[PDB]
């Protein structure tokens, strides 16, 4: 059994630089991942960074792929003009990356949405592997903008045209912004200046928690098929709140006393979400926790009875039973230079809700106002694309927020 | 692999075209006489985008020098750095148009743009892909105005997708060397804003005042205004030439500035600038670079942008530092001055960190802010050269070369359907 | 200003925060006690009745 | 069983630097919270061999925090346990109970909910405060407001420090210490005093110190509290625990002030020359030379009094012993009360920290009684505070942050009031 | 956290804070060059009060030299520790205003305290949590007098909510410098009693009684005079940057001793100031301390508080010392001298202990007290005013400048309902 990880961007393959760097210090259980991998852009900048690094030798030349010249944060650019020549040559290869795997589970991408490459190509990639597959799963994390925090100008435009396509061909799909986590920085890790890399420090934690189930035997192993029926209750409802715990310093951990208790409900407090939004004004469709280390299924299943009896949050009227478990044995690494200590036992927890539906509402209002007076609409057009699309994007998003409110009541 | 073909023209352009090859030969460590000797690995690799390997480990730069006038070409020739081009670059006329538009523009030109473009092509289709050219020139003298301007204008024709910066100088009024200022700015003017990609203005008025106020220089010659210019063109191409957490090529800062494709004439700033005696006197953090970078006296325009507001603006760093420092100072500026932005586009502000700082510093910022004070100077033009050509002053030294009355109408009637464009969007 | 009163008086009509969990299990613990003493009362009429 | 302790204030989070002090040296643990059961009260173990004390310092000043977070006992505490602000309420009710303490007082709320969560058989808080500041006596009412509405049931040990009547350091501390006990007054339920210039007195003849410093006035309180907790840590002939004097000590839900006192408090020297037994110890914790709070309880009549015992006591003498007392006439109790006493027993002496100025005695008393000379106190504070308040000086502060003249003059009918209550009971 | 901004004015604010800033900086071990060489890591914990870590050990002080003529601006960067601060905050005119309290407050002061302003806003919001202000000042001057005081004004109408602390000397008949001295006191003293929150009344007379009795000084110049000015200012906030068993702040001390809004003119004295013949035969206890803090030939100002009634009294010891002894001898003498204090305020003192002593001695104090007999000076002030106001000598230069005659009036009108007022709580 083995699964394959596609890394775009700028931010798709730093992330994944931390993400195989923790998977070779993890490391027959290796055989789900040893790499599988590719990594593509359009700027040959930050891959020829990895040519040059310390894993030279690691990755095969050929696999990382880097083509000319940047699409420069146009999602029509690198959707239409640019991403049409590079495109086929990376799924012409991924293609003999499957034939090389036998039991494969699934694919998993990484993208941010408010890039041209992280977008554009990210959405036509996906195109052609749902076409191509179809059956087999792609788990796509992707990086959405966050409401205050942000880098660009146009990335309105870019987040609603790739939602448009991660509806209908991404599985599951997992929301991160990077306020969030730079208040998680902030308040649990104390860290008051943070960059790029711890970020993608912990973002590979919670991949290595939810795939550690394939690769280490636990008390109740989970794949990534469970993941599939346990927490979508509707085919174009996929997206999932992230949170983990126990994210904490190196001295602080010695000093409290981490157990399950405590920490199955340091995972369900907004102070601790990877996504910039309050569940408050939400209710729980379903809960899925992944538990890491040591763990006995007695206080697990004592802490999700806790928090059914709380008040202070709320569930959906339709589940009695709105929780998926699950347990391995083998406890999360450390990475020297890492700021997480070491833990006995930690918790991954990825649910799903209608909070969410005021991301989107909240993303509306931006995009809205912009393209009322056709701002920055010119470079998009000339590019290869017309008003049809962005109006047409626009109503596929107000469709989406009147289902969240019809299947929240 | 991204490529820069660089063109200078006029005085102007040869001149700050010199100190700019100065500083960028130091930067990737490559000697007076043309062979590298840097101590980094990072300098090597990415060379090619401003350089050839001839034979030898001989990098020249790939540089266009273009004029009417042999002293520019002979001081270049003479001082250091001088003796890195190649002597078959340098494009050369012989008689001189002397601060006459019309002479650079229909007279003259026409029998030097053949030889630039035939050097230009064959100087571009050397490298594989091309990203841009880059141009310097200035917007009140005949031979840098009006044959650049001639330039720009073919080369757009014969590549039509690649990139085209304009370092371009305007007069005025307060620091006016020719009498003729008003009718070359505004017909120069009449041909960048459909040519030109995007256009960052500069000027005298705002150099001189920014060495006697942030630097403190007793003696501002030439040399350092044009040390300062370099500083930024270099500020403004170092995330090609080395890796960085976020990377902003010219491409993409263009469709991040430009909300419609006439508004495209930008404000630049350089961070930090301090001077000597209080060079250690500071500390060098975010903020501290945000404080020099927001402050409207620091603007190398004499443009007040407090006097408008910004519809975009950008911030390119380079050096060590955390990104969530960088948002938060661009958030925080842009939640409490509040009147002075646009209102319906949030995210006035586009960002970019690089890895490498310049030679000699810790960390540095360049600012484009795209603002609709830059209206005033067009008013502030257009008014002195209708007051010209209500009385048709000077006018038969263009009339008898070409341009007819049509011409200068025209060129009122552009800069003015421009500036209301400026006020529209405010 | 009206939204903190309405804030503060409603806080003093939960009567605390541990409350709801209290009152819940006390009645919970209830229904045992009275399930238990209805066992004792069955025996004892059921032993009679042999 | 588990209890918490929070510290509010300069003069709290100083007394809980001895307080600690001698836990661990009394549990035998380093200051770097490791052992080289019954440390389960107030220690919460990590599983891995770690010791975390079950206290949260807070202030509103960063100084006094910061020498702690820096001193041995760097790694006993939790960091997120020792709260701090920004800038101090000095000396000003009113800044600390509606300006400063409305941002303060619901952090340590939510810190202070995860303690009572990880304990199971939670006994009781206890606080620490000096009505004299303004941070322990405005957001200590306003904390122990917070606290009787989230849990009311479980104890609230109060263990406040009064001003001196002669002896003061501040000028506007008559103000605060009638605002701030009328709200103290109706959450506390049971709250003893702590004066100055008795503490002062008692070194100064007692330990024959001289020149005395705050060390050693927090060490003695420390020992007092060592005391009156041995009977929930460690096992005894006669035990008590903190809910018996919820009932056992205050007759009306009004009347909960107490006067502690401490026997033998010896220097080094009487110890080697003086003899220790059961009957000289109940003498000395009730003679006006050996009390807390400078009060005459020759001047009042008892209610009820309560009598901790430490080391090697049999419990025949301290029934002969408090029988001796009954039969003298130079103390009375209350007509209604006829037995007016509560003993109590316990194994374990009263250990030793190396450099303080206690000695390692074999027994000690631990006396805690209710009285009516507690009313003389309160009348004494209503002359001088009333003194001022006419021709309205250092109003002018208060009423500025927000307040308005019309809470002095209901807290001050509602204090007279207690005085009228007091005069009462005694009759 | 806890921030003070330090503002001077004038040539006497100039010499005060030059020895001010040489005395602090000696306490935190940084030397002349401005970078840390100290010892102990308690003197690092608390530079955020008064300096900013530039880079690599440079601490810069955060104070503002505000004046009119650049001969104490040289005469500051000549001396030693002159090289520690940052040449921009040398906030600094060119005409001189030379004793004339109109010119240093309508003329002149209309160009420069925009540009002081702009300088103290960006000190201000440099740091987190301000403290307060202090600004140290004469009143006989005129651009220390006019213009310090109406930067007061402007400060308290821009920070409202924070405390404010300014050292003024004041004149005196057997010390007259100038010949306008009440005509600049009254004025200023009236602004003073509305804007700032407390004040702390200095004079030269009573700073030269200390050089000539207690110090013992052959040739006292105005740097001991600084020196013993200096000595206090660092006594009194010597709480926030240092710990102590009994810690009290700025704004502690200003609600323990002022009991009504208008009553904060405070006389002050400091301990141990003694002669190097006599050092030697001294002791350090508490009461030794105390009986020399309380003597009346050691306050700094010639109101000899016998003369009048203490309102409250404040004691800011310094060194390991035990607070028992503290508390009563504060207690013995106020039960003796039961009638030199209030009688509606019982225990009239504050005290307050600190564990760090200052440099050269083992323990020290400083002494705050508020007194009625604060009035000598107003009515000794007014009177010299009324001589030459009800005869209207020197008047031109006030009037024809922009002030009126009402303005006198009214000036006078509230210095002597000031003074009528401290009498009737007498
Ligand atoms: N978490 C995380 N996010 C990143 C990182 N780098 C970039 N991003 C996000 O990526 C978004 C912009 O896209 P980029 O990845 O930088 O660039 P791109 O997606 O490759 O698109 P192009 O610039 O056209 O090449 C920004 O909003 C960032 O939030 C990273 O290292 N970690
Ligand atoms: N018994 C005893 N009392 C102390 C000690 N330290 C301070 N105090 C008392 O505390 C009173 C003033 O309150 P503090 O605790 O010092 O200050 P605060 O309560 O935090 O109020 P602020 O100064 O506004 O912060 C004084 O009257 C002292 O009597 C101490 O170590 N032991
Ligand atoms: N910054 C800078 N400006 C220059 C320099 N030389 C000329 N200028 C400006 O150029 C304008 C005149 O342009 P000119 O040299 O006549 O252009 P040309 O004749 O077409 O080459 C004047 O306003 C000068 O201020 C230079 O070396 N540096
Ligand atoms: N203590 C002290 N006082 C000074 C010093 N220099 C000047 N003065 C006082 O300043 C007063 C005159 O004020 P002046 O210096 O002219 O003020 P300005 O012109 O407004 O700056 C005199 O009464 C002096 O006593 C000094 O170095 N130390
Ligand atoms: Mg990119």
């Amino acid at each position: 059994r083995e699964v394959i990880s596609i890394h775009i961007g700028q931010a798709g393959i730093q992330v994944g630089n931390a993400c195989w760097e923790l998977y070779c210090l993890e490391h027959d259980a290796f055989n789900t991942f040893f790499p599988r991998c590719i990594f593509l852009d359009l700027e040959p900048t930050v891959v020829d960074e990895v040519r040059t690094g310390t894993y030279r030798q690691l990755f095969h030349p050929e696999q990382l792929i880097s083509g000319k010249e940047d699409a420069a944060n146009n999602f029509a650019r690198g959707h239409y003009t640019i991403g049409k020549e590079i495109v086929d040559l990376a799924l012409d290869r991924i293609r003999k990356l499957a034939d090389n795997c036998t039991g494969l589970q699934g694919f998993l991408v990484f993208n941010a949405v408010g890039g041209g490459t992280g977008s554009g190509l990210g959405s036509l990639l996906l195109e052609r592997l749902s076409v191509d597959y179809g059956k087999k799963s792609k788990l796509g994390f992707t990086v959405y903008p966050s409401p205050q925090v942000s880098t660009a100008v146009v990335e309105p435009y870019n987040s609603v045209l790739s939602t448009h396509s991660l509806l209908e061909h991404t599985d599951v799909a997992v929301m991160l912004d990077n306020e969030a986590i730079y208040d998680i920085c902030r308040r649990s890790l104390d860290i008051e200046r943070p960059t790029y890399t711890n970020l993608n420090r912990l973002i590979a934690q919670v991949i290595s928690s939810l795939t550690a189930s394939l690769r280490f035997d636990g008390a109740l192993n989970v794949d990534i098929t469970e993941f599939q029926t346990n927490l979508v209750p509707y085919p174009r409802i996929h997206f999932m709140l992230s949170s983990y715990a126990p994210i904490i310093s190196a001295e602080k951990a010695y000093h409290e006393q981490l157990s399950v208790a405590e920490i199955t409900n340091a995972a369900f407090e907004p102070a601790s979400m990877m996504v910039k939004c309050d569940p408050r004004h939400g209710k729980y469709m379903a809960c899925c926790l992944m538990y890491r280390g040591d763990v006995v299924p007695k206080d697990v299943n004592a802490s999700v009875a806790t928090i059914k009896t709380k008040r202070t949050i709320q569930f959906v009227d339709w589940c009695p039973t709105g929780f998926k478990c699950g347990i391995n044995y083998q406890p999360p690494t450390v990475v020297p230079g890492g700021d997480l200590a070491k833990v006995q036992r930690a918790v991954c927890m990825i649910s799903n809700s209608t909070a969410i539906g005021e991301i989107f509402s909240r993303l509306d209002h931006k995009f809205d106002l912009m393209y009322a007076k056709r701002a920055f609409v010119h470079w998009y057009v000339g590019e290869g694309m017309e008003e049809g699309e962005f109006s047409e994007a626009r109503e596929d998003l107000a469709a989406l927020e009147k289902d969240f409110e019809e299947v929240g009541a | 692999m991204r490529e820069i073909v660089h063109i200078q023209g006029g005085q102007c352009g040869n001149q700050i075209g010199a100190k700019f090859w100065e500083v960028v030969s130091d930067e990737h460590g490559i000697d007076p006489t043309g062979t590298y000797h840097g101590d980094s690995d990072l300098q090597l690799e990415r060379i090619n985008v401003y350089f050839n390997e001839a034979t030898g480990g001989r990098y020249v730069p790939r540089a266009i020098l273009m004029d009417l006038e042999p002293g520019t070409m002979d001081s270049v020739r003479s001082g250091p750095y001088g003796q890195i081009f190649r002597p078959d670059n340098f494009v050369f006329g012989q008689t001189g148009a002397g601060n006459n538009w019309a002479k650079g523009h229909y007279t003259e030109g026409a029998e030097l743009i053949d030889s630039v473009l035939d050097v230009v092509r064959k100087e571009a289709e050397s490298c594989d892909c091309l990203q841009g050219f880059q141009v310097c020139h200035s917007l009140g003298g005949g031979t840098g105005s009006g044959m650049g301007t001639l330039l720009i204008s073919k080369i757009r024709e014969e590549y039509p997708d690649r990139m085209m910066l304009t370092f371009s100088v305007v007069p005025s009024p307060k620091v006016s060397d020719t009498v003729v200022e008003p009718y070359n700015a505004t017909l120069s003017v009449h041909q960048l804003v459909e040519n030109a990609d995007e256009c960052m203005v500069l000027d005298n008025e705002a150099l001189y005042d920014i060495c006697f106020r942030t630097l403190k220089l007793t003696t501002p010659t030439f040399g350092d205004l044009n040390h300062l210019i370099s500083a930024v063109m270099s500020g403004i191409t170092c995330c090609l030439r080395f890796p960085g957490q976020l990377n902003a090529d010219l491409r993409k800062l263009a469709v991040n500035l430009i909300p419609f494709p006439r508004l495209h004439f930008f404000m630049v700033g350089f961070t930090p600038l301090t001077s000597r005696g209080s060079q250690q006197y500071r500390a060098l953090t975010v903020p501290e670079l945000t404080q020099q970078m927001w402050d409207a006296k620091n603007m190398m325009c004499a443009a007040d942008p407090r006097h408008g507001r910004y519809l975009t603006a950008s911030a390119l760093f380079r050096g060590r530092m955390s990104t969530k420092e960088v948002d938060e100072q661009m958030l925080n500026v842009q939640n409490k001055n509040s009147s002075y932005f646009v209102e319906w586009i949030p995210n006035n502000v586009k960002s970019s960190v690089c890895d490498i700082p310049p030679k000699g510093l810790k960390m540095s910022a360049t600012f484009i802010g795209n603002s609709t004070a830059i209206q005033e100077m067009f008013k502030r033009v257009s008014e002195q050269f209708t007051a010209m050509f209500r009385r048709k002053a000077f006018l038969h030294w263009y009339t008898g070369e070409g341009m007819d009355e049509m011409e200068f109408t025209e060129a009122e009637s552009n800069m003015n359907d421009l500036v209301s464009e400026y006020q529209q969007y405010q | 200003s009206e939204m903190g009163s309405t804030l503060t008086t409603t806080r003093n009509n939960m009567g605390g925060i541990f409350s709801a969990k209290e009152q819940s299990t006390a009645v919970q613990k209830r229904i045992k006690l009275l399930e238990n003493r209805l066992e004792k009362a069955y025996v004892k009429y059921n032993q009679s009745i042999t």
